[PDB]
């Protein structure tokens, strides 16, 4: 970075340099990469934050409820083939939103909850 | 069939790993 030597009790290694905790910036925002993720992304020579990364690079996908499009950088819920935006994994049936761990079963595209495979499959098939 | 929630994950997060880098924590003296 400033290509001058640290002299502290805690520095950083990335691309084959050594950093400050304060000099490996991500290039578009110049956000302190360290203490953002454990990890940074390297494309056309820039060193780059997830965010940037995902903005600029990342790839869409097509929701599995709605059909709109998933943007990169959208918090997504994958199951088996099928993606989903975060809001729109919830239950058919009762449009309960879910915790880790709960159990919902997957027919065609439609999450339903298990209290609800019942009654939705009387109702629906 | 009957499946158990999991944690979410970013859309395009699937496809960026080749361009991940990892950073390295280091100790002086
Ligand atoms: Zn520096
Ligand atoms: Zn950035
Ligand atoms: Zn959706
Ligand atoms: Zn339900």
């Amino acid at each position: 970075g400033c290509q001058q030597n640290i002299g502290d009790r805690y520095f950083l290694k990335a691309i084959d340099q050594y950093w400050h905790e304060d000099c490996l910036s991500c290039d578009l925002c110049g956000c302190r990469l360290g203490e953002v993720g454990r990890r940074l992304y390297y494309k056309l020579g820039r060193k780059l934050c997830r965010r940037d990364y995902l903005r600029l690079f990342g790839q869409d996908g097509l929701c599995a409820s709605c059909d709109k499009r998933i943007r990169a950088y959208e918090m997504t819920m994958r199951v088996k083939d099928k993606v989903y935006h975060l809001e729109c994994f919830k239950c058919a049936a009762c449009q309960k939103h879910f915790c880790v761990g709960d159990r919902y079963l997957l027919i065609n595209s439609d999450i339903v909850c298990e209290q609800d495979i019942y009654e939705w499959t009387k109702i629906n098939g | 069939d009957v499946m158990v929630v999991g944690e979410p994950t970013l859309m395009g997060g699937e496809f960026g790993d080749e361009d991940e880098r990892l950073i390295t924590r280091l100790e002086n003296t």
